[PDB]
């Protein structure tokens, strides 16, 4: 009965850890998109 | 019955824990990529 409840809890935690770490990941995806455009557009005004 | 209940939870934990394992490995490379993109800028801005 114990290992049953214990594994229930961990499941809810892993299901939510999925959501959490992906919001962390996403913030880095967003950043890595933006930083690239800021690299590029700077050079896109610098270029000759 | 309680061992069956034990089983599909152990099993589903393995699915979940690997999704979560992926999200942190995906997270690593994105931290690293952000790193170098942030570099490319801060080097380049030292002439503006």
């Amino acid at each position: 009965e114990a290992k049953v409840k214990e594994m229930n809890e961990r499941l809810e935690d892993e299901e939510e850890m999925n959501a959490e770490l992906t919001a962390k990941k996403r913030k880095l995806e967003d950043e890595c998109s933006e930083l690239k455009r800021d690299i590029d557009d700077l050079e896109l005004t610098l270029a000759k | 019955q309680l061992e069956a209940k034990v089983k599909e939870m152990n099993e589903r934990l393995e699915d979940e824990e690997e999704m979560n394992a992926e999200l942190t490995a995906k997270k690593r490379k994105l931290e690293d990529e952000c790193s170098e993109l942030k570099r490319d800028i801060d080097d380049l801005e030292l002439t503006l």
